């Protein structure tokens, strides 16, 4: 077990030790992201006239 | 007719494919699948040698075939999975009869929490379990001739007095059948206290030596698609 | 995350009143029916007290049916165990388990060897 | 003397979370409160798949975003036209206790594995007629939960043993396990790029790793239960947990902390797939309450229910263009939406 | 993977002769079968087919209704039976395979089907350009053909193949629905068009390379063909 | 010679009770469920046999209210009348059918004798209305006929042998139920005990009565007790579509399962 404790506590040396960028960040970037390809997406601007689903 | 002559062999290829879907049905619905728990201390892999003579290193799961009058019986002892088994006990929803294996002489509380655990799963009700009160012997010489005591353990034991026994067997000692009652009675408890109509447990007394308990698989299981029969046919 | 933190434990005489505590943090608590379950010397895990998730169904091993006794102040997220008359061979480390999900009756491998959801546990002890 | 350890461990905790808590000072709501709600999604079965005897654990797209496969504990590999509804291919098991599919970026191969421990590769665009078996991949002592493919020779397993392995196809031997998680892994997503791959278990943790060493990059820990399901991001910045206390959460990489929480009150039941459509505007999530929930991924909200299902969601699935959703059921039967 | 037939030789005007043909080297029962005629100083002429699951058997225009296109799925053989012989039909007979399903490849492996002799409509049309055109090695060709009903079904797709032969063995595969590379052809062949006439482009044209470039069209069942560009050094 | 006694408020009654009564169970029924096998193939069968014969009780309604007022109507009094009585002689033999399949379920388990829900149950389907339309179709003509014979080759077979086998199967399916008892035997029994006493309350009052004077007494004499108990049999036939909705699937839970 005491190998066990060597081994986490090395991993949370890790998740410690590593950059975070902040989150207004990682936020404007996956809305930017969902702004990007909105009009591209046909499942929530449903499709106009070429889906292969229908009939 | 609006689809070209790939589209016609591509739909030919379909309903080949149906035909044997259709023949496979035919095959998977004739069968019936026992899903076996049990312990360590339970005889689960003597049972399974049992059916074995009536009918690859790190493996998943085990799968033993047997039939008792025609009927074919396709049991799943659970192989190299780990302790842990909230997850893959879920894949055995639509099963017939989980056959659980207890070690009656006794670890048995922690049986029967086992048992209640199955019984209260949601994805594991409407599957009626089949008890075998296993290592009966075990448990008479444990108690006829024994200083370990059931009452403790079970502190509701001395005060327990066994009911109307049916017909036990004649070489059973009164002591025997009230013990013997008394754990069949304690799971029996769990198994009326949740499991209304759509659950039944069918309990049995099973030794190392019982030649069978493949019968008493057909009899319980034959009793479990009769209810199934029943709501299924609107006829309960 | 998700954290079960015992308290009490000690060296109690034979016959002593040790009240063990759980401190519970990172999940709901009232959604859940814990457990308390112990390891004593060179056995496995066994489980011991089973309160629901309101306070309303109560379980216990046969061995300390009348002497333990069970609660839960779910506003104050804690588990409880008062041991009484604590027999001389109970010595075991006590941990606080919980329900793998939430709104469910059953508590399948909570004496797991390997169960997540469990705790650090504390230690009985007696006969001094 | 171990204590020491134990409490420097304790202590590396609370130094993570002052430094996740230190990265944020606004939710994602507030970033994100000016956007335009999406409306009511409504969605509507186009296609039925049936010819599955048992319930279906696993589907997976094709690239073509037209064919599909889809495994049942009948023991079957069911491979659909989905425009369609041909069979294509009909794939018997020798392990009828399937718990996941996967299907080759190219094409070529799926593999099912399951509860039998070993990673089953199929060969479908083989010179012969029938679809052989190209190797088991048996390395894995519990059940194997989820199983992706990078190319036709490197496939990501998840098992039940608390570990995810990397393999080499040709060779049949792990090139790289993964050790991490304490609770068996349910749930596997490789990361749009394929370096990365996140990974969900029954810890109610989920990690980040890193498919070059086989080193965990991040351990993501918001959920109560146990975690059934994720998915990146379309992005590849971001994934959404779908797990057993009944929510859906969306974590990102670069923060490293949960964003939003996709929960409402009438939901008891547990999750039990996810995934996002095109934009990651729409979180689609399967229940044990029969029903797929479609998510506002940025307003955390529902637009949208997917109820046609008889019994439990067992899989969901979107197309590689988003066209279509296919969502698997324990009553055996797929259905296409848009 | 090798298929093999039987029989075949001189034979009278009106005298019963059983073309048999074997298939012992792959998934028989998946495939759907045609057979395809060669008229020996010609091009090569579609003729009977049974599809997988023998469900639909379609026929030619010249031979329909004389020579019973069987199956035996067990035995792996197609059977056939023939008695007319009308003078002309006598030619080299070929055993095609073809798996009809998304993103399948038809006509991909075909026979050799010998060449017994004898001893004396509103279908498409598949016309070629001229049937030489010598080039030598290096050069691009760019050989097309015509198709007078427009192969182009509102799938989205263009059902034209693409066929070499050789001084000798039997035909093969280049291109199937007009874009799609077959197995083993180099990516030197290669296909775009518009709806009815159109054309492979092959780059690097080598000793094994130069033949008769055969086409085919898939729309309905005369699955006709064309008199071939045979590609001189 | 002895139908002037209008108890129109009956038909009305069993016209409302048995129309709400099946349009729900079609609608249910029409849910595309894997349902449970080929059994709910004959539930159709009688579902809409059972429509389909209320449909067409309201304007014998109207007749037997106003005497002339459907000779009004058109020719279609005849194909009326004798077409659409074989609804009667098809509903009994698809309950009888129904009956069978019950008994093969629970008395006879372990052998899958009921199965095929595409295809090997409507093949059943087509050949029980065909067989029974060709059957009817040797003599198409309320206003009497001579039908002498007909009614006695009918009840030979088209009434009593349901009633031999109907029945048989349900007694032998009472022997299994008698030797858990309390939530699913008595359930059980209770429910087919009912459906046996109604079927034998209906439609064996209609036919004996039917048949006694398609040889007595309008080719002879009668008395107000006869013909009266004569409205008795028409209405109890009439009752029946009320009462098969709840009587086959009110308690069972497949069908419960559904809406
Ligand atoms: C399906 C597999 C096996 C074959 C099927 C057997 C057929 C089952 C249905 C029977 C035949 C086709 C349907 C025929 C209907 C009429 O036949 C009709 C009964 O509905 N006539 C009589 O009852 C005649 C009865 C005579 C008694 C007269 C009293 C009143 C009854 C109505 C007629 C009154 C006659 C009026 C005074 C002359
Ligand atoms: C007897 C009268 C009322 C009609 C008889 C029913 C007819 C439809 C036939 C068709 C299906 C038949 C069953 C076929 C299976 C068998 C064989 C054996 O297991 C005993 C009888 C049994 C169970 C038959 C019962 C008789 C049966 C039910
Ligand atoms: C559903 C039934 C009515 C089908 C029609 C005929 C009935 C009479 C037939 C069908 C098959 C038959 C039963 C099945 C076989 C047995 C076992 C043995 O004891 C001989 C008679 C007996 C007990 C039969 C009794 C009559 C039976 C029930």
């Amino acid at each position: 077990s005491i190998a066990q404790a060597r081994k986490l506590v090395e991993q949370l040396k890790m998740e410690a030790n590593i950059d975070r960028i902040k989150v207004s960040k990682a936020a404007a970037d996956l809305m930017a992201y969902c702004e990007a390809h909105a009009k591209e997406d046909p499942l929530l601007t449903p499709v106009a006239s070429e889906n292969p689903f229908r009939e | 007719c609006t689809l070209s002559a790939e589209d016609k062999a591509a739909v030919e290829r379909s309903k080949m494919i149906e035909k044997q879907l259709q023949k496979d049905k035919q095959v998977y619905r004739r069968t019936l699948r026992l899903l076996l728990l049990g312990a360590d201390n339970s005889g689960k892999s003597t049972i399974v040698k049992q059916m074995r003579i009536y009918h690859v290193k790190t493996s998943g799961i085990f799968e033993t075939k047997f039939q008792v009058d025609k009927v074919n019986f396709h049991m799943f002892d659970v192989g190299a999975q780990r302790d842990e088994r909230r997850k893959w006990i879920q894949c055995f929803n639509d099963v017939t009869a989980i056959i659980f294996v207890v070690d009656s002489s006794d670890r048995l509380q922690e049986a029967l929490n086992d048992f209640k655990s199955i019984w209260n799963n949601r994805w594991l009700r409407t599957i009626s379990v089949i008890l075998f009160l296993n290592k009966q012997d075990l448990l008479a010489e444990k108690v006829l001739a024994g200083k370990s005591k059931i009452e403790d353990y079970f502190p509701e034991f001395a005060r327990y007095t066994t009911p109307e026994d049916a017909t036990p067997e004649p070489g059973e000692d009164p002591r025997v059948t009230r013990a013997k009652y008394f754990i069949r009675k304690e799971f029996v408890d769990i198994s009326t206290a949740s499991g209304d109509g759509r659950h039944i447990c069918y309990p049995h007394f099973t030794c190392s030596v019982d030649t069978e308990n493949a019968r008493r698989i057909f009899n319980d299981c034959k009793d479990i698609i009769l209810q199934m029969n029943l709501r299924e046919y609107n006829l309960v | 995350q998700v954290q079960l933190q015992e308290s009490g434990g000690g060296l109690v005489q034979p016959g002593g009143s040790l009240r063990l505590s759980c401190a519970a943090s990172g999940f709901t608590f009232s959604n859940y029916k814990m457990n308390w379950v112990r390891q004593a010397p060179g056995k496995g895990l066994e489980w011991v007290s089973d309160i629901s998730q309101s306070g309303a169904s109560i379980s216990y091993t046969g061995s300390v049916k009348g002497r333990f006794t069970i609660s839960r102040d779910n506003a104050k997220n804690t588990l409880y165990l008062q041991m009484n008359s604590l027999k001389p061979e109970d010595t075991a480390v006590y941990y606080c388990a919980r329900c793998p999900a939430p709104f469910t009756r059953d508590c399948f491998d909570v004496t797991s060897t390997t169960y997540a959801y469990r705790g650090q546990g504390t230690q009985v002890t007696v006969s001094s | 003397e171990l204590d020491q350890l134990r409490q420097e461990a304790e202590q590396l905790k609370n130094q993570i979370r002052d430094a996740r808590k230190a990265c944020a000072d606004a939710t994602l709501s507030q970033i994100t409160n000016n956007i335009d709600p999406v409306g009511r999604i409504q969605m509507r079965t186009r296609r039925t798949l049936r010819g599955h005897l048992a319930k279906i654990y696993a589907m997976h797209w094709g690239t073509d975003s037209r064919l599909l496969v889809s495994a049942s504990q009948d023991g079957k590999l069911i491979i659909w036209d989905s425009y369609t509804t041909n069979k294509v291919h009909a794939i018997p098991l020798r392990s009828s206790w399937v718990m996941t599919c996967a299907y080759a970026p190219s094409g070529n191969y799926v593999a099912c594995g399951g509860l039998d421990n070993i990673c089953s590769i199929y060969n479908l665009k083989t010179r012969e007629g029938n679809v052989r078996v190209s190797r088991e991949l048996a390395g894995h002592t519990g059940y194997l939960s989820c199983c992706r493919f990078l190319d036709d020779n490197q496939i990501v397993t998840s098992s039940g043993d608390t570990t995810c392995a990397l393999w080499d196809i040709e060779t049949g031997q792990q090139t790289t396990t993964f050790t991490g998680h304490t609770g068996d892994v349910m749930s596997l997503s490789l990361a749009p790029d394929t370096r990365l791959f996140v990974s969900g278990a029954c810890d109610a943790s989920a990690k980040l790793w890193d498919v070059r060493e086989g080193m965990c990059r991040q351990t993501f820990t918001g959920h109560e239960s146990d975690i059934n399901a994720i998915c990146f991001f379309p992005n590849g910045n971001a994934f959404a947990t779908g797990s057993d206390d009944a929510t859906c959460r969306l974590f990102d990489l670069r923060a490293d902390q949960e964003l939003m929480t996709y929960s409402h009150d009438n939901i008891i039941c547990g999750i039990t797939s996810v995934s996002f459509s095109k934009s990651g505007r729409l979180l689609l999530a399967g229940y044990d309450d029969f029903n797929c929930n479609v998510w506002d991924a940025l307003k955390a909200d529902r637009a949208g229910v997917l109820a046609g299902h008889d019994n439990r969601v067992s899989c969901l699935g979107v197309t590689d263009d988003g066209m279509a959703v296919a969502t698997g059921s324990w009553d055996s039967f797929l259905k296409i939406w848009n | 993977v090798q298929l093999v037939e039987s029989g075949g030789g001189l034979v009278q005007p009106g005298g019963s002769r059983k073309l048999s043909c074997s298939a012992s080297g792959f998934a028989f029962s998946s495939f759907g079968m045609h057979w395809v005629r060669q008229a020996p100083e010609k091009g090569l002429e579609w003729v009977a087919y049974i599809s997988s699951g023998s469900g639909t058997i379609y026929y030619a225009d010249t031979v329909k209704g004389r020579f019973t296109i069987s199956r035996d799925d067990p035995k792996n053989t197609l059977f056939l039976q023939m008695t007319s012989l009308r003078s002309e039909d006598t030619a080299m007979y070929y055993c095609v395979r073809s798996i009809y399903y998304y993103g399948s490849s038809p006509f991909d492996f075909w026979g050799q089907g010998t060449t017994l002799t004898v001893s004396s409509s509103s279908d498409i049309v598949m016309t070629q350009a001229t049937s030489s055109v010598p080039v030598t090695p290096g050069e691009s060709v760019s050989i097309s053909c015509r198709s007078s009903k427009s192969l182009l079904h509102s799938n989205g797709n263009t059902y034209l193949y693409w066929f070499l032969q050789r001084p000798g063995q039997s035909p093969q595969l280049l291109i199937y629905r007009m874009s799609n590379l077959a197995s083993g052809v180099p990516d030197r062949f290669s296909g775009s068009g518009s709806g009815t006439a159109f054309t492979l482009t092959i780059s690097r044209l080598e000793a094994e390379d130069v033949g008769v470039y055969y086409c085919m069209q898939h729309l309905e069942y005369p699955l006709t063909f064309g008199a071939g560009t045979k590609l001189e050094l | 010679e002895n139908f002037k006694r209008e108890f129109p408020i009956v038909y009305l009654i069993i016209f409302f009770w048995g129309v709400l009564g099946n349009g729900l169970s079609i609608y249910v029924f029409l849910q595309p469920y894997k349902k449970s096998t080929s059994v709910n193939v004959f539930m159709l069968n009688l579902a809409i046999s059972d429509l389909l014969f209320i449909s067409t009780l309201p304007f014998r309604a109207d007749y037997y209210l106003r005497g002339s007022n459907w000779i009004f109507g058109d020719l279609a009094c005849r194909i009326m009348s004798y077409s659409l009585y074989v609804n009667m002689y098809s509903s009994i033999y698809f309950l009888t059918v129904l009956s069978v399949v019950r008994f093969l379920a629970m008395v006879h388990p372990f052998r899958l004798l009921h199965v095929t829900s595409i295809r090997s149950a409507w093949i059943l389907c087509g050949i029980i209305w065909i067989l029974i339309m060709a059957s009817s179709i040797m003599l198409l003509d309320y206003k009497i006929a001579k039908l002498q014979t007909m009614n006695y080759i009918a009840l030979v077979v088209g009434c009593l042998l349901p009633f031999f086998t109907l029945s048989i199967c349900y007694l032998l399916i009472i022997r299994v139920l008698l030797k858990g008892l309390r939530v699913s035997h008595r359930k059980a029994l209770t429910t087919i005990i009912i459906t046996l006493i109604i079927f034998f309350l209906c439609f064996l009052p209609y036919h004996t009565l039917r048949t006694v004077h398609l040889t007595t007494w309008k080719v002879g004499l009668c008395k107000d007790r006869l013909h009266k108990a004569l409205v008795i049999t028409l209405a109890l036939a009439a009752a029946n579509a009320c009462f098969n909705p709840l009587l086959y699937y009110f308690a069972g839970e497949n069908f419960k399962d559904r809406l």
